């Protein structure tokens, strides 16, 4: 925080929330259990394998050394209950959880949506164990109008900032996985 | 307690002129007023003041006007103008306390719990630090003497925000002595240390003066403290300080050596430039 | 007894002073030191001691003349000083 | 007042209250956006061409 | 008294703007209208638990 | 006086101070700046600053109020640097040293390969299964 | 009659009261009055100054509480400062010292109160670095006011209030301080140095990285003042780098070195 007389510098405050941010933290997901969703045993397990496991019983990955998958994406027809496995994963792990249609993360301002993710990743840092939730992801994650392309960079170039201690995880649902650049495909 | 005090040019010039406004008229050996300020960890920063109606007896030390309700809606006022100003100590003039005085901060205590009083002696324009500040604390001493209501010293400077420093500087701008100063201000800087050195042993030696020949108590407490601080000498001529010393000085002195010969370099290059200039202008006019 | 000018306690002053052997000296300024009474330090090849004091103590009026006696020393000294500094820089001072 | 040396584009200073156009200053060329493509006064030579 | 003085410091116009997280050392941050950023030593008028992000 | 007034010199270019960038200089005592507010200015300036640290795109610290330019500041992309060493290589020893050869040596010291006179190296070719 | 040249003399303490609250109000403008004396028609002098409540309607007669005002006189002539009020200030900050057309009005007003009434503008935030920017204005009711000595044209004024009327509807009057001996040395406690602080031995470790990096930057100016003696050659006869450089790199090496011995010799020789 600066004066507004000398601009010397009081009182550094913490960081910002950047409200939206608020908002895609604290709403509410449900009450769904893994109980509600039925049929996907496999993928229920292997979601909670990548996201739940790594997060609650992290000391097995750093001892035996593996790093952690830094996200999972969720692809299929419409209806088979992708948006509803990461409501249940989110209701029942006790943790902080963003979720955020991708749509609404777009921005007509100069570089908004770059710096929109940019806070959503510091705030996923800042309250771990943060779990984000991307719905539509082939929204941005879409094949090579401009500023999606220049937030789709800033979107690999951050979750490429994933330290191996950080207890964050990803998230990204879609209904047509192949527009998706294949940028975000490689390992 | 209170560790530090530090005072602003605001509340000084503000009694300086409430001295000058009563002595006009109403010569007398005090003035007294209410400073104002804030307080950050444990160190208190005062700058607003206001001069409140006093009277003091001349020799009954007891019987004193210090009005009540003038304080209180002067202060009031002052927090409509600015409210983050709240009542901190008291101030006065006279170079010296009363027996009448302990009264005055414990009526100013009413309105503030710690209140600390300021003597501000403007007519002395001294060797340093016009402003002396004291608490008023009552304990049991720790060692048998009797216990009292007493005044405690507690250390006071001088400290400027911005906008006053920038009031102050320009007002001592046609007198101001300039920062740096390269070798004169230095070096009188250290004659004016020894001078205080000198005052402040002199002072001491009165004091131990009058300890000994009885006219004044014993404290007991600073006296053993001053022990301290005579034990505290370093004693020099201890032999590898001498050494680190004269390594440290042969330092200075290459260093010297060094900016000397530069200067004298740069002095003879000057002299040739100017040399030949002025010839070429000499054989140019022939 | 001193303003440091003879703060290099010998061994044998000391063990005199507190009538006990050359032995016990050591036992002695270690216990002083470990109340935190005394920040002196001890050498052993010598047997001589580097002491330095932190805790001050009573003084009587005649310690009150003896210091008003060393001080006035030292402020002489300090006068001394400062006319003589004044005297060899008068022209820069001014 | 020596209007007749004002040709468009000189890039020519004014005064930062009433605006009270000031003095003419250089002119602004540093073509990049030609020099994206352009060559400028290239560097090769009939010399270092042979045959 | 003070209500009347505060009652002729709230004329309009009022800058409506965003609120950003609070702070205790309670104390809002505010995005103007104007996209700057301010940060409030104290909220103001109204109460740190009515307002939100 | 000399003292005053070189005093109030280095008080003029003293915080705050309002950072821009530095456009091609007009003469000795003034130059065109561009405010970081995104305007640019015709300004003085300071006679203390070297003038050889104006590089036509320096980073200038200038006057609040006046825009009066008082100091010179002194002076990757994305996660393209990688953050792995030779020492995480599984031992691609042959090819460590065809590479290093290739490329390391080239970009560490091109410009003895340059008194060498022959275009110091652009291309090389990476084959094997995909993996 | 008609008024001249004139001057305003402002107390010290008038000077600190009005910079203190002006940085106080900023952003918002705020305002006061100062206390003084109508000495004569060709001078006017104020003597401590008094900010009254910031109200909501902002810099404007109605923003002059009459109550407070009235009270506040009271109890100033009661603690013994019976000047009687002529002059209100009010800060401008961010822009320069002008009379905008509320402060003509206001000063208007002000006028019609006494006859004389000096208006005065502060910028609280120009006012830095140890520049004040102030400046005093009084309306003009053909030939503005009689110029019969030369203390009038011994100040310039500026383009800002030029065209917001500093000759047009409103004239500047020439300000002057009225500071006295006593006040002189008792604001200057406030960077004088202390005993204690000219016998300091400044820090030894500090001092050799000092000497370290001030002759190294010495030998990389020598190495070009020696290309610039070898070019003494005389073509295109042309104070950038290196003399002057030099020069203050010296100066200001040996003073430190030489403070620094004998404040350090000073205090071997008399602290025992
Ligand atoms: N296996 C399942 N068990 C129980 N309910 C299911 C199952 N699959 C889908 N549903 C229900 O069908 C609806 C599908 O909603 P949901 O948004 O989760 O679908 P989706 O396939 O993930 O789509 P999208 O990716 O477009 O959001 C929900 O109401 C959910 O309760
Ligand atoms: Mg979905
Ligand atoms: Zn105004």
């Amino acid at each position: 925080a600066l004066d507004m007389t000398t601009l010397t510098i009081m009182r550094y405050l913490p960081r910002e929330v950047d409200p939206l941010v608020y908002n895609m933290s604290h709403e509410d997901p449900g009450n769904v259990s893994y109980s509600e969703i039925g049929g996907l045993s496999e993928q229920i397990r292997e979601l909670r394998e990548v996201i739940e496991l790594p997060l609650t019983n992290p000391e097995l990955f750093q001892r035996v050394g593996i790093i952690p998958p830094k996200g999972c994406l969720l692809y299929g027809p419409p209806g088979t209950g992708k948006t509803l496995l990461a409501r249940a994963v989110a209701s029942q792990l006790d943790c902080n959880f963003l979720k955020v249609v991708s749509s609404s993360i777009v921005d007509k301002y100069i570089g908004e949506s770059a710096r929109l993710i940019r806070e959503m990743f510091n705030y996923a840092r800042d309250h771990q164990p943060c779990i984000i939730f991307m719905d539509e992801i082939d929204a941005i994650g879409g094949r090579r109008d401009r500023e999606i392309q220049r937030t789709l960079m800033e979107l690999l170039n951050q979750m490429d900032g994933f330290d191996t201690l950080h207890r964050v995880k990803m998230i990204m649902a879609t209904n047509r996985p192949d527009t998706l650049d294949p940028a975000l495909l490689r390992p | 307690a209170v560790q530090k005090v530090v005072v602003h040019p605001l509340v000084l010039l503000s009694v300086v002129d409430h001295f000058n406004r009563i002595g006009k008229v109403g010569n007398q050996k005090r003035v007294v007023g209410v400073l104002l300020g804030s307080w950050q960890k444990k160190v208190l920063d005062v700058s607003n003041s206001f001069a409140v109606p006093f009277d003091e007896d001349d020799k009954d030390d007891s019987v004193w006007f210090l009005d009540h309700d003038y304080l209180e809606n002067m202060y009031g006022m002052f927090k409509k103008v600015n409210a983050r100003e709240r009542i901190v100590g008291w101030y006065h003039t006279g170079p010296k306390l009363h027996k009448n005085d302990i009264a005055i901060n414990e009526l100013m205590k009413r309105y503030c719990p710690n209140s600390v009083l300021v003597i501000i002696d403007v007519k002395p324009k001294d060797l340093g630090l016009p402003t002396e500040a004291y608490i008023s604390v009552e304990e049991v001493h720790d060692d048998g003497t009797p216990t009292s209501k007493t005044f405690e010293h507690v250390t006071s400077e001088i400290g400027a925000e911005e906008a006053e420093e920038v009031g102050v500087e320009h007002l001592l701008r046609d007198i101001k002595d300039t920062t740096v100063g390269t070798l004169s201000q230095r070096i009188t800087n250290q004659v004016h240390g020894l001078k205080g050195l000198n005052s402040k042993l002199l002072d001491i030696r009165s004091y131990l003066e009058k300890v000994a020949t009885g006219k004044l108590p014993i404290n007991h407490q600073i006296i053993y403290q001053l022990q301290d601080v005579f034990n505290l000498l370093p004693d020099v001529s201890l032999q590898e300080f001498v050494k680190a010393f004269y390594l440290k000085t042969n330092d200075q002195m290459v260093v010297v050596y060094l900016a000397s010969l530069i200067r004298s370099v740069v002095a003879l290059h000057n002299l040739i430039n100017n040399k030949i200039a002025n010839r070429d202008a000499e054989k140019k006019e022939g | 007894t001193r303003p440091a000018n003879h703060r290099q306690l010998t061994f044998e002053e000391i063990a005199k002073s507190a009538k006990i052997t050359v032995n016990e000296v050591e036992l002695l300024v270690m216990k002083a030191l470990s109340v935190g009474l005394v920040k002196g330090s001890i050498d052993e090849v010598d047997k001589r001691v580097h002491m330095t004091w932190v805790q001050p103590r009573v003084l009587d009026l005649q310690q009150i003349k003896g210091m008003k006696d060393r001080l006035e020393f030292w402020c002489t000294d300090v006068k001394s000083m400062e006319m003589l500094v004044e005297h060899q820089a008068h022209d820069i001072l001014t | 007042i020596d209007i007749n040396d004002v040709t468009p584009n000189c890039r020519v200073a004014l005064r930062n209250d009433s605006y009270t156009l000031h003095k003419i200053l250089p002119n602004k060329v540093d073509p990049l956006v030609s020099l994206m493509m352009v060559e400028k006064v290239p560097d090769s030579t009939y010399e270092m061409i042979g045959g | 008294e003070n209500s009347e003085k505060i009652k002729v410091n709230k004329t309009l116009p009022y800058l409506v703007s965003n609120v950003i997280e609070l702070l205790d050392v309670k104390c809002a941050v505010i995005k103007t209208s104007t996209r700057q950023t301010y940060f409030l030593p104290v909220i103001g008028l109204v109460d740190a638990e009515k307002l939100k992000p | 006086e000399f003292l005053h007034a070189q005093e109030e010199v280095k008080r003029i270019q003293s915080i705050p101070l309002v950072i821009g960038q530095f456009l091609e200089a007009v003469d000795q005592n003034t130059a065109i700046v561009g405010s970081t507010t995104g305007s640019n200015y015709y300004v003085r300036i300071l006679s203390t600053i070297d003038r050889e640290l104006l590089k036509p795109n320096a980073s200038v610290a200038l006057h609040k109020h006046s825009n009066a330019l008082v100091d010179v500041l002194p002076p990757l992309t994305s996660d393209q640097k990688p953050d792995v060493m030779y020492a995480d290589i599984g031992g691609m020893d042959i090819q460590k040293q065809e590479v290093r050869e290739a490329v390391e040596l080239p970009l560490t010291h091109f410009e003895l390969y340059k008194q060498i006179g022959i275009d110091p190296p652009r291309g090389v070719l990476m084959y094997g299964p995909p993996g | 009659a008609v008024d001249t040249a004139e001057q305003v003399y402002i107390s010290s303490l008038a000077l600190l009261k009005m910079l203190k609250h002006g940085r106080a109000g900023v952003p918002m403008e705020v305002m006061g009055l100062m206390l003084g004396e109508f000495v004569d028609d060709y001078t006017v002098r104020v003597i401590d100054v008094f900010a009254m409540p910031q109200s909501g309607t902002g810099v404007s007669v109605e923003a002059v509480d009459p109550v407070f005002q009235a009270k506040m006189l009271d109890m100033l002539k009661q603690t013994g400062r019976p000047e009687m009020v002529v002059g209100w200030y009010h800060s401008h900050p961010g822009f320069g010292c002008w009379l905008s057309g509320v402060d003509i009005n206001t000063q208007q007003s002000f006028e019609a109160l006494s006859e004389r009434a000096v208006a005065v503008v502060v910028d609280p935030i120009q006012s830095v670095k140890g520049k004040v920017v102030i400046d005093a204005f009084r309306l003009i009711n053909h030939e503005p006011r009689q110029t019969t000595s030369n203390l009038g044209h011994l100040n310039k004024p500026s383009i800002q209030a030029l065209i917001h009327g500093l000759n047009r509807h409103y004239y500047s009057i020439t300000i002057n301080y009225r500071k006295n001996e006593l006040e002189q040395k008792m604001l200057l406690n406030l960077h004088k140095k202390s005993w204690m602080e000219g016998l300091t031995l400044q820090d030894y470790s500090e001092h050799c990285k000092h000497n370290e990096s001030v002759v190294k930057e010495m030998l990389e100016l020598a190495k070009n003042y020696n290309k610039a003696v070898e070019e003494e050659d005389k073509m295109t006869p042309e104070k950038q780098d290196p003399k002057r450089h030099l020069e203050e790199h010296v100066d200001v090496l040996m003073t430190s070195n030489i403070v620094q011995c004998l404040a350090a010799m000073l205090d071997t020789v008399v602290f025992k």
